[PDB]
Order: structure tokens, then C-alpha cells, then sequence
């Protein structure tokens, strides 16, 4: 089931796929570029010993 | 001495060089003519060095060189800087213009070196310019230390050393990887230019490269055949020069092995030169390997469009310079065999401009391009064995401070010996050149270096200088040690130094403003910690000696010496140091336990001297005022509010306990630690009694000269610990200080100055207004409006009158 | 609580080794280990514990005196780091065994909630393992071995992790709102504090250039307390989260001012003018620029009561809100994130396109070269070129050369000549569709977007399988399977498209390449070349024809459908992928109501109000705009 992919701290929401939606113009959040989701994929790389 | 040489020198220095000097601003954006600019600069400098030139000719050359170098980009003058690095440390008569040029260049382009990014369009240093600058700095420093004192030479040398030190980044790691097989041909002790080609005798080309040798020989032969068919040389069934017929347009296969060496020899020499430098040439296997597996028409590979990276381009530049050096050595040998003469091209590859460099550059780029296109890759064979970067010994400031500390310690021994033997036969002590080098170089160098790099040493895990900086803990420890050594050296020697005493006190001022007490006391050498503690103790002892001498006086030597030493050195040093400590909140870090009791003695002596009713201290009451204000701002215990000091976690009475408190000379009573200093309530009672009694300034001036600045600084320090600022954990606050205290004191100040506006004007009003500037800002703005009412009243009504005031 | 004998020897060996690689990690991260004295180890006494700490079996609990050992913060950070490393080791081991992350734990499906990065690891378990490790390392530290943790080295990551083509986004008013004269005011609220700029921009301002880097913009940068028109100068102070920057422009006096929470910002001098001498120059429009993970809000003062500090500063000085006398919201234009193909400008810095007319012995050509090659500041990055008109495949697929065959054929040809000295491995030749928008600095044929639609019967047997992509191209280097110098003759890749069957084939130097593509009916293919320039001359489109194949013009132009003579009409030009474009934010959006109904019903998404826009379609480029 698709709910099992929620990260432990986050909560599941259904939201817009895009950043901008129907709002008042002066209250609309203009967003810059976003950081890449590095925590999305957990690849455990240890220190080579 | 030939007539042609003299006339040519006259022509140049009279018509050509002044013209270039006037057209100097056109030399600004000429970034695409580096070879031409280098040729011009090196020719002008090599002309400036000479014996057939008059003073006017030398002056014209100096003006032209300075004007052009002031407009050129920093990257264009690297080769000139190399010649300067070799020639300047001699410190001859011919070095004065070089020193001036270096001073101007580094002063202008310090950002190009110091900042991690540098000038935006110009860029940053290539680490080779940084190594060159560090080498120049140390060469000049050592040569000046050895050199006998000369006025003009030293006056020109100090700015150059200071500018280079300021331009170099303080944390510049010395790259232990020195320039590998750097060419010495350009740089020679005798003469200007001695061609020294790279040795190729013992280098053997690997059998792996024989295929490349054969292929490049075929390419060279095919291109030659194209050129011969182009100028019209007909195929040579037999040679005939008149009919323009050449037998050598047959294919390379039909060329003979004895003949093939004419083409393979330059290729072999080039490959031997490349291998001799340690470069590795290695095959990319797939392409050339399958090239192995699988009526003359001239058709050669066209490598015009194929490009090279920057690293391989520098490779090609080195190879072209080596080709020029080989040809220059051969031609020099030919000219020497002829017995005389001089070819115009017997100059360094740097001095050569683009048109001459074109052929050698074409040769080197051609061989490298063929290597790339065949698949072979060229790279530096050498790899740095170990980075050795975190080791702060390589850091430039580390060695600079080590040398500065060594020179200060030596000077300390020197003045100690002179004090021991001043009345002996040796009126001129042996160490005259050394002491004069110290006084005239080391102190101003420290002064300007710690002006320039203040933030770097103060930088810690805190914000300041976030871009690049953060001097090491050992570096800060050496800063503190240098400050302590300078203080102990200046103690009681203002008479000996005289004019120098100003230099030492300025150095101490700026070093104290650059001290990092927190980090030094937390992680630092016990010797340095004890040195700082002893410096504070010595200041306390000298202040106490001055205090007792004031009472013992009234008759006017040691008395005059100690009084003038106090007034000249001790008050400024203490003022600056305590101001720095208060600004950086270091008092909690360093002023504890024995340091705190020494500061208690300092405070008692300062108050006694300031309040003393003596004509001797009347002239110096002000400086005591600034010193006492700085101490009030720095000292971490609320001394005025002595009834509740048990809440102060930083207090001797709460930390060092009764046994050790009695072992030290302490009253055991917080009300008795400073008996002669009234409490804050008593001080405010005095202040409210004044400005209503109507006292004049000269009636009793110590209040508004010394006591009031203390009150302002004490308010400023101890108001943010107040209970109005701490409704949380109230009555555990160390102070009962309040904004009502703040505005009451400010209003009393206004009333005092307003009563005194009519007569007794002086400048103490502006002094005290400066002291009250920090007490104004923390006052609430809402009351500050309608609190400026007296301010605007008496800024015009009593200020603007017949009498001049403020 | 068992002696090693009966205790699982696998568990005890795991303990011994994990301690062995634990010291190995200690030395690997850079810690210096030194024994002061073996007798220093001996002197400190081991506790023998009473029966409460004493276990049952007899493996006597013997802790050494750890009361007096305290660690420096570098050593404590080392403890944290090696605990993180141990977590990574364990997670990698379980992943190799086959365990995956799940929001709950399921042993049957091999799913664990703990398989997450150490930063996300739960505090209780992470601190328990951390303190066990801390006690373990403290034992050795008190065993006479001082462990000098290497000094922490600060690294600046610049907090940039965005898409490879975007480092900032620029928002501005529409060009038509440019103010030539008057006194104007607007506000910019900074939800975050970081890489952000705000000010006034001329209409020609570019969306991919930093604000104030060039003359087109006058901006204030409160991240570093700077002002930017042509370069940067120190000005003002830095904002914080929630601050408001009021921007004032006065075209009459040609001045600009900035206020931070009402207070006027001033430069190194006492001047209140950020910029004081500029021409009117087609007016100015409000503009802002936001970096990675930056959030802003721009208020043009359509409702004056919503301006935070206009009354405090700006009102009494005669400045008007930018939207003081407007009835509808100001149209907002923001930098386009998706690159588009557009004609190479005649004033482009690097790319030059030359049109060569076809002679009797030569076909028409379009040569792509480099202006800035062989000089400094020359961009060495892959450029994506295409031809402005597509070839459309047949809408239904059927299941001296001959003039009749040439007339009846639906096969078209073009060529690309990679010039001598240009690396074939850096040149890709083939076809693209209008859906291609993938600007990547590193382009390889293996990362082209692709999919396969597999249609089967009711049983499940696959009866058809369709491969779909937007990039049908080959590499000149691999097509030149034999490696040579390429300067003997310039390399010439021929692209052949049979539109009646949707078949794409390639020719190396007269030899047909093994790479071929099959496309769906009605597919529109643009001739395309992707090239990284290693030469002043890059490549050459050639519009000629080969035997039994029509030229490109015949397929492109209906009026030339039957003309075998190759043609290069002026309508056909060379376009390149670029980011210099703006996107128009819609004035109104769809109203979507989303709400969690219940744990059983799920998440309701509701949209009922119709909303429409009028789309203008460009037939050439197979694209549409608002
Ligand atoms: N606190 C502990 N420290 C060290 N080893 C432990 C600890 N607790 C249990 N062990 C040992 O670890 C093993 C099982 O615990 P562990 O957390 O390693 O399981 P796992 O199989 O890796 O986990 P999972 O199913 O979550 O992937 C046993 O050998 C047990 O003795």
C-alpha cells in the first residue's frame, strides 16, 4: 500500500503537484528552486575499513 | 658608450617613453596582447638596469614603467614579478624603482591575492603568484635584516614588505610542492639570458612510442609534400633545382631509413624532452590499437580545428620555450665562435612577442595535437606525495609571527644589555644596526599587518570573516605572546625609545585590539597565560607606584620617569585593551581569580588618581577618565553595587573561597574591597546634588571628567543584566540597574552641561557627550521624544551666543 | 549474561569483530591513538561490582574507573560520527540480506522502519547506541590511550541542490506596466532569509541572469547587504525571516530607495539613494529573484491597507503603490523552468549560423560554428540544435534513380557533416519530437526519455508492443566504429526517414548503420544535432538527397512535395535549446478542495467550477501557448 512510503517524521497529505495555486496575489508565496531529495533514497555507504 | 647606443637611449627616453607614459590609460583592457605587454615590460626593465643612462633617463624610465604597471591587469605582470623576485633582494641602488613598483602593484591589487575570489573580472591568484609573493617578501625581509641602515632604501623597503604581507592571505599554505623542474634559463646571476635546454642524453624513448614516431614522421613528410607541391616543386625522378624538381615527394615507405631520420629526429628530441620533465605519455588503447590491427598524393591529417585543454596548453608553452632555449643556445655558441655579435632573438621566451613565438608554439601544439588525435594522453607524472594542509606550521602568518617574536625577544636582550652597560665605555653599543632595523622596520610592519588582518586573528567559530579566515589557536596564542613581549619591552623605556615609543604604543594598541582572550585562555600555552597575567599585574604595580609617588611628591629621576611612563604608555594601553575586552565580552573569559584581584588593584589606583586633588594629575585627569570608563565597561563584576555581589558567579568572593581569599590580600568583605569608591546610590546622590548646586567646571572638574564617563560605561555594561531585562529569574540578577537609573543619569548630565554652557566651555562637553552616546540609544524612544526637549532647547538658545562652546 | 562458552559464539564473534572494525573506523576517520603508558592503563582500578550489577551465570561485570574520564567536544562528535557509521554498516548489511524500509515492521516482507538515514533515525535508539559506543570508547580513553580527534573542518556547501539548469528564479511585473514617470512604491516580504534580491528591472531584463549583474536591473541583495546594478557595492544591512523591504522609485529625480521594516537603508556614505543617475529607458517594473529554498511575497499595494510600512515610509514622501489605481491583479511573469527551442540570435555570444546556398555541385547547407572558440570565457557545454520544421510520418502505416519511384516514395533524407578537427564522440545526429525539453550538461544516448506501451489480449498474451521516445539519434563517434583522425575527409552522417512506415535509418559513410528506430504514425520528427564544440567550426546541416530518396524540403513543404531538387527556403532555420524565456502566471487557477474525509473513505479531491483559457497553436513547432 502507498501509505507505507511515508517517512517516519512526515505526515501523508494530498496536495497540488505544482507550486502555485489559487490564492490572493499579495499572499502568494513565490518559491525559488528547491533542494534535491537526498533523504528520499537511503543508500548506506560505510567508511571503507 | 657607442654613439648609436647613446643616441638611441636619448631618442627613447625623450620621445618614446614619455609618449607611452601619456598613453598609459590605453593599457587597461588590453588582455589579448599579453606577449606584447610582457615584451615591453621586460625590455623597459632591462633598459632601466644599465650604466650608460643619465638621471633624467632613469627618471623617465621609472615614470613610464610605474604608469604602465599601474594600469595593467595583475595577471599580466607575473613574469615581471619573477624578474623582480630575483633582482630586488640584492637591495642595490638599482632596486629603488623595483621596490616602488612592487609597493604600488600590491597596494592596488591586494584583493587579487588576499581574497579567496579576488577581483571579480580579474580573478584570483594562480598559487604561483602567491608563492612568488611569499618568496619576494621573505627575501626582502632577510636582506633588509642583514643590510646596513640606509635612509632612502629603508623608507622604500618598509612599504614594499608591508604591501606584500597585506596582499598575501594570512592562511596561505606554503605549497611544499615547489615548481617541479622550473627553468633557470630566464633567471641567471650573471647576465640576463642564459639558455639551458632540458637534458635529453640518458632518456630512452619506450618501444611503445615507436608507432607514434613513425606516424608523426609520415604526417610531417606528407605536410612537407603538400607545401612543395604548393610552391610548385615537381616530383623528382632526379633532382634538378633550376627546374624546381625534388626527389623527396615519394611516399615515406619509399624514403630510405637513413633519410627518415631527418623527420624522426625532431620527434625523438621532443618526446625525450617531454619524458625528461617526468611527464607520462600513455595510450588510450582502443583507437590507436585498432589503428594497428587495421603517383604520390599528399594528404595529411588536418589538426587546425582540434583543440587542447589548459593543462596541455601549458605543456605546449613549456615545450615552445624549450625549443627557443635550444635555438638560443645554439645561436649563442655560433656567435661566440664567430667572436662577437648579437642576434635580436637571443632574448627570453617571455621577452619574445607573439610573432617570434608563433613557430615554436606551432611545433609544440602540433606534436601535442597529434598525440591527442592518435589517442596518446600526456599528463604531469608528478603527484603531490602528501597534502600537508591542516598543519598550521606551513601557514604564512605562523612563520611571520615566529620571526616577529624572535626579533622582539632579541631586541629585549639588546636593550637589557644597553641598560646594563649604558655608562660604560661603549656609548655606541655593538647592536646598532640590529636595534635600528627593529625600530624602523619590525614595529611598523607589525602595526600595518595587524591593521590589515584584524578580523582574521579575531575570527573564531563566530561569524566575523565568514568567507575565509579563522586564524588557528596557536596563531592567537602567538599574537598574545607578542603583545605581552612588546608590553614588557616598553615598560619603563619611553626615555630610551623617545620617538619610537609612539610606534611601540601603537603596536600594543592594535595587538590588544586583535587579541583573542577567550580562545587563548581556554586553549593556550601556560607560559603565554602567565605572561598575560603578569602583564596585568605589572600594570597594577606601576599604577600603585604612581599613586604612592603622587603623595610622596609635591617637591618636584625615577619619579618623573614613572609619571611620564604612566601618562604616555600605560593609560592608552589599558584604555584600548579594556575597550576591546568590553566590546568582545572577554571579561568573563580572562578577568577571574588573580587577574580579577589585579584588576581590583588597577581600579582602586585609577579611582584614587582620578579623584586626587593634585596639580600633577590635573593635566592628566582626562586620560584617567577614558581608562576608568574602559575598565568599568570591561570588568565583569558589579563593583559599584557591592551589596548584592553574592549573585555574581564571576566574583572572587563567590568562587575562590575564604581560605584563598585570606591568603591573598583581600578584605574578606565585598563592601570593603574598594573602600574609596562610593556605591551607585551615593554617586547618584552626588550627581543630583550637583547640577542643582550650580557647580562650575573649574570649581571641581573630576566629576564630569572622570566619574561621569565611568557611570555611563557602567550603565551601558550592566543594564542588559538588569531586572527589567530579566523579569525571569528576578532578584537573582547581579544588578539593580534600571532604565529609570539610565534616564535619571542622562537628565542630570544634561542639567550639568546646561549650567556650564555659559562659561567654562572647554571640550570636555564633547568628550562627555561622546561618553553619553551609548547611554542615549538604550533609552526608550517614546520618552526620548519629549526628552530631547532640553536637548534642542540648549543646542541653540545657550549654545548659539557670543561665547563659543563645545 | 552468559560466559562466552554457552553464549552464541556467532554473537560473541560479532561483538569482537565489530569492536575491531570499531577501532579501525576510529583510525580511519583520522583519530590519533597513543598509549601514555601500559602502567598508566594498569594503575586505574577495575571495579568488582556487588550482586545487583553482578549477572547470574558468572561473566563478572568489570567496569574500569570511568568517572574521571571526560571527552573533548571533538571526541564526542567522533562518538556521534562512528555511531552513524555503525548504523550505516548495519543498514547496508540488512539491505544486502534483502530488507527494505516500511512505515511499520513486517518480518514476512522483510520491512523495517529503521532503514532510514541516521539524521531521521529515532532519538531513543540512536542515543542508546550512541551512549553504548561512548562508554566503549571511554573505556579505551581511560585505558591510558589518548585519542586525539582530528580538528573539525568546516565546509561550505552553498545550500545549492536544485536542477542543473536553474540556480534562481526571477519574478516580475508584466512589461506593459512599466512606469516611465512618477513616484512608485511596492513591498517584498521575505518568508526566509537567504539568497534573495528585490528591485526594479527594465523590460529587456533576462530571466537566466542574476539581478543587477548587468545594466538591465537595479536590485538590493539583503543576504549580503549589497546593491546590484553593474556589479555589487555594499549597501544597507541584512534582513531576517519575516522582514519587509519597501522599494521606492522616483523617475522624476531618477532615484531609488529601499526601506527595511520602515527604516531607510543607507550606503557606506550617508546617502539614502541606492541609485541616483539612470535614464528613463522604457520604464521600470517590480522584480525579485529567489535562490534555492527561498520564499518571498511581492505586494504591489492594490489594497493599500495591506501594506505593512507604506504609512511609516513612502506615504508622506509622495510615493504611490504600484497597483494604486488598478481594478484587476497585476499579471506576474516568472522565469521559465523548461527550456525551449528558438532561433539562434544574430547577436549570440558563442553560436553563429551561416546559410550556404546550393550550387550545381553542392547542396544547400546550414553551417553551425563557434564565435568565441579559441578565446577566453568560452563556454564548453553541449548545445542542442534542431531544424525549425518537422517531418510528419504517415497517419496510417501500410503493411540516376527512377523518377517514378522518386515521385511515389515517402522517404526523405538529410545529412550532417562533422568538420575535420571536431570530435565525433561529442556530436549526436538524428531526430527529436516537440516533446524534447531535456537540457543536460552531460548527454548520453542511454538517458533519453522512453516508454513501451504493451497491449495484450484478455488472456494476457502480448499482441503488440510500441516503443515511444522523444529522441531518435545516434552518436557520430560510435557510428564511426573504426577510429581515425577524421581530417582525411569530414565525417558525414546521413539520416533517412521513411514516413510511410515510420522507419528511421542512418548511414555512416555509405555503409548503413545497425541503429534503427520505429516510430508511431503521425509522429513529427525535427532534424536535430547535439554537439559539444571542440572546434571553431562545429558541424554543417546538408539538405541534399541520395539515390531513390527525396530531399528534406519535399517532406517539409507541401508545395514542394514532388520536387526532387533540394531546397532550403528561408522558413527553415536553425533553432537551439535555451533558457532565455518567461512564463506567464495565470491570473486565476482551478479551485480544488482537498480534505481527509475519514480513515476509511480516504482523501477527497473536489473541483466543480469550470475554468478555460484560449490556446494559440503554432503549426510549425507542434506547440501551443496561452
Ligand atoms: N544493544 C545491543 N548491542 C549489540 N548487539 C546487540 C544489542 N541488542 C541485540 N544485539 C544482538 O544483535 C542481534 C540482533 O539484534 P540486531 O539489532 O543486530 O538485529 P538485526 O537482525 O540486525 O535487525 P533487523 O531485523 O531490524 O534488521 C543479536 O545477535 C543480539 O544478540
Amino acid at each position: 500500500p502507498c501509505y507505507e512510503a511515508v517517512l517516519p517524521k512526515e505526515k501523508l497529505k494530498v496536495e497540488h503537484s505544482r507550486e502555485y495555486k489559487q490564492e490572493r496575489t499579495y499572499t502568494r508565496d513565490l518559491l525559488g528552486p528547491t533542494v534535491s531529495l537526498t533523504q528520499a533514497a537511503f543508500t548506506p555507504i560505510p567508511v571503507d575499513t | 658608450a657607442t654613439d648609436m647606443a647613446l643616441a638611441l637611449n636619448r631618442y627613447l627616453c625623450t620621445a618614446v617613453l614619455p609618449l607611452l607614459t601619456r598613453c598609459a590609460p590605453l593599457f587597461a583592457g588590453t588582455e589579448h596582447h599579453a606577449s606584447l605587454i610582457d615584451s615591453l615590460l621586460h625590455t623597459v626593465y632591462r633598459l632601466s638596469k644599465g650604466c650608460s643612462l643619465t638621471k633624467a633617463q632613469r627618471d623617465s624610465i621609472e615614470v613610464c614603467l610605474l604608469s604602465i604597471c599601474g594600469q595593467l591587469r595583475p595577471s599580466m605582470m607575473q613574469h615581471l614579478l619573477r624578474r623582480l623576485v630575483f633582482d630586488v633582494p640584492l637591495l642595490n641602488e638599482h632596486a629603488k624603482m623595483p621596490l616602488k613598483l612592487l609597493t604600488n602593484h600590491y597596494e592596488r591589487c591586494w584583493k587579487y591575492y588576499c581574497l579567496p575570489g579576488g577581483w571579480g573580472n580579474f580573478g584570483a591568484a594562480s598559487e604561483e603568484e602567491l608563492h612568488l609573493s611569499r618568496k619576494l617578501f621573505w627575501g626582502i625581509f632577510d636582506a633588509l635584516s642583514q643590510k646596513k641602515y640606509e635612509q632612502e632604501l629603508f623608507k622604500l623597503a618598509l612599504p614594499c614588505l608591508s604591501a606584500v604581507a597585506g596582499a598575501l592571505p594570512p592562511d596561505y599554505m606554503e605549497s611544499n610542492y615547489v615548481s617541479m623542474m622550473e627553468k633557470q634559463s630566464s633567471m641567471d646571476s650573471e647576465g640576463n639570458f642564459n639558455p639551458q635546454p632540458v637534458d635529453t642524453s640518458n632518456i630512452t624513448i619506450p618501444e611503445k612510442l615507436e608507432y607514434f614516431i613513425n606516424k608523426y614522421a609520415e604526417h610531417s613528410h606528407d605536410k612537407w609534400s603538400m607545401d612543395k607541391l604548393a610552391n610548385g616543386w615537381i616530383y623528382g625522378e632526379i633532382y634538378s633545382d633550376s627546374s624546381k624538381v625534388q626527389p623527396l615527394m615519394k611516399p615515406y615507405k619509399l624514403l630510405s631509413e637513413k633519410e627518415k631520420e631527418i623527420y624522426r629526429w625532431p620527434i625523438k628530441e621532443s618526446l625525450k624532452t617531454m619524458l625528461a620533465w617526468g611527464w607520462r605519455i600513455e595510450r588510450t588503447r582502443e583507437g590507436d590499437s585498432m589503428a594497428l590491427y587495421n603517383g604520390y598524393s599528399p594528404r595529411a591529417i588536418d589538426m587546425s580545428n582540434v583543440t587542447l585543454s589548459r593543462d596541455l596548453h601549458a605543456m605546449a608553452e613549456m615545450m615552445a620555450e624549450n625549443y627557443h632555449n635550444i635555438w638560443a643556445k645554439k645561436k649563442k655558441m655560433e656567435l661566440e665562435s664567430k667572436g662577437g655579435g648579437n642576434h635580436p632573438l637571443l632574448v627570453p621566451y617571455d621577452t619574445l612577442t607573439a610573432k617570434e613565438k608563433a613557430k615554436d608554439r606551432e611545433k609544440a601544439q602540433d606534436i601535442l595535437k597529434f598525440l591527442q588525435i592518435n589517442g596518446y594522453a600526456v599528463s604531469r607524472g608528478f603527484k603531490d606525495l602528501e597534502l600537508d594542509t591542516p598543519s598550521i606550521e606551513k601557514r604564512f602568518a605562523y612563520s611571520f609571527l615566529q620571526q616577529l617574536i624572535r626579533y622582539v625577544d632579541e631586541a629585549h636582550q639588546y636593550i637589557l644589555e644597553f641598560d646594563g652597560g649604558s655608562r660604560g665605555k661603549g656609548e655606541h653599543f655593538p647592536y646598532e644596526q640590529e636595534i635600528k632595523f627593529f625600530a624602523k622596520v619590525v614595529l611598523p610592519l607589525i602595526d600595518q599587518y595587524f591593521k590589515n588582518h584584524r578580523l582574521y586573528f579575531l575570527s573564531a567559530a563566530s561569524r566575523p570573516l565568514c568567507s575565509g579566515g579563522h586564524a588557528s589557536n596557536k596563531e592567537k596564542e602567538m599574537v598574545t605572546s607578542l603583545f605581552c613581549k612588546l608590553g614588557v619591552l616598553v615598560r619603563h623605556r619611553i626615555s630610551l625609545f623617545g620617538n619610537d615609543a609612539t610606534s611601540i604604543v601603537n603596536c600594543l594598541h592594535i595587538l590588544g585590539q586583535t587579541l583573542d582572550a577567550r580562545t587563548v585562555m581556554k586553549t593556550g600555552l601556560e607560559s603565554v597565560k602567565s605572561a598575560l597575567r603578569a602583564f596585568l599585574d605589572n600594570a597594577a604595580e606601576d599604577l600603585e607606584k604612581t599613586m604612592e609617588n603622587l603623595k610622596q611628591g609635591q617637591f618636584t629621576k625615577g619619579v618623573t620617569q614613572i609619571i611620564n611612563y604612566t601618562t604616555v604608555a600605560l593609560l592608552p594601553m589599558l584604555s584600548s585593551l579594556f575597550e576591546h575586552i568590553g566590546q568582545h565580552q572577554f571579561g568573563e573569559d580572562l578577568i577571574l581569580e588573580d587577574v580579577q584581584v589585579s584588576c581590583y588593584r588597577i581600579l582602586t589606583s585609577l579611582y584614587a588618581l582620578g579623584t586626587s586633588k593634585s596639580i600633577y594629575v590635573e593635566r592628566q585627569r582626562s586620560a584617567l577618565g577614558e581608562c576608568l570608563a574602559a575598565f568599568a565597561g570591561a570588568f565583569p563584576v558589579a563593583f559599584l553595587e557591592t551589596h548584592l555581589d553574592k549573585h555574581n558567579i564571576y566574583s572572587i568572593y563567590n568562587t575562590k573561597s575564604s581560605r584563598e581569599r585570606a591568603a591573598l590580600s583581600l578584605p574578606t568583605n565585598v563592601e570593603d574591597v574598594c573602600p574609596n569608591i562610593p556605591s551607585l546610590e551615593k554617586l547618584m546622590e552626588e550627581i543630583v546634588e550637583l547640577a542643582e548646586s550650580g557647580i562650575r567646571y573649574t570649581q571641581m572638574p573630576h566629576v564630569m571628567e572622570v566619574i561621569l564617563p565611568m557611570l555611563c560605561s557602567y550603565m551601558s555594561r550592566w543594564w542588559e543584566h538588569g531586572p527589567e531585562n530579566n523579569p525571569e529569574r528576578a532578584e537573582m540578577c547581579c544588578t539593580a540597574l534600571n532604565s529609570e537609573h539610565m534616564n535619571t543619569l542622562l537628565g542630570n548630565i544634561l542639567k550639568i552641561i546646561y549650567n556650564n554652557l555659559g562659561i567654562d566651555e572647554g571640550a570636555w562637553m564633547k568628550r562627555l557627550a561622546v561618553f553619553s552616546q551609548p547611554i542615549i540609544n538604550k533609552v526608550k524612544p517614546q520618552l526620548l521624544k519629549t526628552h530631547f526637549l532640553p536637548l534642542m532647547e540648549k543646542l541653540k538658545k545657550k549654545a548659539a551666543t557670543v561665547v563659543s562652546e563645545e | 549474561l552468559v560466559e562466552f562458552s554457552k553464549l552464541p559464539e556467532q554473537e560473541r564473534n560479532y561483538n569482537l569483530q565489530m569492536s575491531l572494525e570499531t577501532l579501525k573506523t576510529l583510525l580511519a576517520l583520522g583519530c590519533h591513538v597513543g598509549i601514555s603508558d601500559e602502567h598508566a592503563e594498569d594503575k586505574v582500578k577495575k571495579m568488582k561490582l556487588p550482586k545487583n550489577y553482578q549477572l547470574t551465570s558468572g561473566y563478572k561485570p568489570a567496569p574500569m574507573d570511568l568517572s574521571f574520564i571526560k571527552l573533548t567536544p571533538s571526541q564526542e562528535a567522533m562518538v556521534d560520527k562512528l555511531a552513524e557509521n555503525a548504523h550505516n554498516v548495519w543498514a547496508r548489511d540488512r539491505i544486502r540480506q534483502g530488507w527494505t524500509y516500511g512505515i511499520q515492521q513486517d518480518v514476512k516482507n522483510r520491512r523495517n522502519p529503521r532503514l532510514v538515514p541516521y539524521t531521521l533515525l529515532d532519538d531513543r535508539t540512536k542515543k542508546s547506541n550512541k551512549d553504548s559506543l561512548r562508554e566503549a570508547v571511554r573505556t579505551l580513553l581511560g585505558y591510558g590511550y589518548n585519542l586525539e580527534a582530528p580538528d573539525q573542518d568546516h565546509a561550505a556547501r552553498a545550500e545549492v541542490c536544485s536542477g542543473t539548469g536553474e540556480r534562481f528564479r526571477i519574478f516580475r511585473a508584466e512589461k506593459t506596466y512599466a512606469v516611465k514617470a512618477g513616484r512608485w512604491y511596492f513591498e517584498f516580504e521575505t518568508v526566509t532569509a537567504g539568497d534573495m534580491r528585490v528591485g526594479w528591472s527594465r523590460p529587456g531584463c533576462q530571466p537566466d541572469q542574476e539581478l543587477g549583474s548587468d545594466e538591465r536591473a537595479f536590485a538590493f541583495d539583503g543576504f549580503k547587504a549589497q546593491r546590484w546594478h553593474q556589479g555589487n557595492e555594499h549597501y544597507g544591512r541584512s534582513w531576517q525571516a519575516g522582514d519587509v523591504v519597501g522599494c521606492m522609485v522616483d523617475m522624476n529625480e531618477h532615484t531609488m530607495m529601499f526601506t527595511l521594516n520602515g527604516e531607510i537603508l543607507l550606503d557606506d556614505s550617508g546617502s539614502e539613494l541606492a541609485f541616483k543617475d539612470f535614464d528613463v529607458g522604457d520604464g521600470f517594473i517590480p522584480v525579485c529573484s529567489l535562490g534555492v529554498a527561498q520564499v518571498g511575497r511581492m505586494n504591489f499595494g492594490k489594497d493599500v491597507s495591506t501594506l505593512k510600512y507604506f504609512t511609516i515610509c513612502g506615504l508622506q514622501e509622495g510615493y504611490e503603490p504600484f497597483a494604486v489605481n488598478t481594478n484587476r491583479d497585476i499579471t506576474m511573469w516568472l522565469s521559465k523552468r523548461l527550456p525551449q527551442f528558438l532561433q539562434v540570435p544574430s547577436n549570440h555570444e558563442h553560436i553563429e549560423v551561416t546559410r550556404i546556398d546550393g550550387t550545381i555541385d553542392s547542396s544547400p547547407c546550414l553551417k553551425v560554428t563557434q564565435k568565441s572558440f579559441g578565446s577566453q570565457n568560452s563556454n564548453t557545454d553541449i548545445m542542442f540544435y534542431r531544424l525549425s520544421m518537422p517531418i510528419e510520418c504517415a497517419e496510417v502505416f501500410s503493411k540516376r534513380d527512377d523518377y517514378d519511384f522518386l515521385m511515389q516514395t515517402s522517404t526523405y533524407y538529410y545529412s550532417v557533416r562533422i568538420f575535420p578537427g571536431q570530435e565525433p564522440a561529442n556530436v549526436w545526429v538524428g531526430w527529436i519530437t516537440s516533446d524534447f525539453h531535456q537540457y543536460d550538461t552531460g548527454f548520453d544516448l542511454d538517458r533519453v526519455r522512453t516508454v513501451t506501451v504493451t497491449l495484450g489480449d484478455e488472456k494476457g498474451k502480448v499482441h503488440e508492443s510500441i516503443k515511444r521516445s522523444n529522441c531518435y539519434m545516434v552518436c557520430a563517434g560510435e557510428s564511426m566504429s573504426p577510429g581515425q583522425g577524421r581530417n582525411n575527409n569530414g565525417l558525414e552522417i546521413g539520416c533517412v526517414v521513411d514516413a510511410a512506415s515510420g522507419l528511421l535509418t542512418f548511414i555512416a559513410n555509405g555503409k548503413e548503420l545497425s541503429t534503427y528506430y520505429q516510430v508511431e504514425p503521425s509522429t513529427k520528427l525535427f532534424p536535430a544535432v547535439f554537439a559539444q564544440a571542440t572546434s571553431p567550426n562545429v558541424f554543417q546541416f546538408e539538405l541534399g538527397r541520395i539515390k531513390n530518396v527525396m530531399p528534406l524540403s519535399a517532406g517539409l513543404f507541401k508545395s514542394e512535395h514532388k520536387n526532387p531538387v533540394p531546397q532550403c527556403p528561408p522558413r527553415l532555420h536553425v533553432q537551439f535549446l535555451s533558457h532565455v524565456l518567461w512564463s506567464r502566471m495565470p491570473n486565476q487557477f482551478l479551485k480544488v478542495d482537498v480534505s481527509r474525509i475519514s480513515e476509511r473513505q480516504g482523501w477527497l479531491v473536489q473541483c466543480l467550477d469550470p475554468l478555460q483559457f484560449m490556446s494559440l497553436h503554432i503549426p510549425e513547432e507542434n506547440r501551443s501557448v496561452d
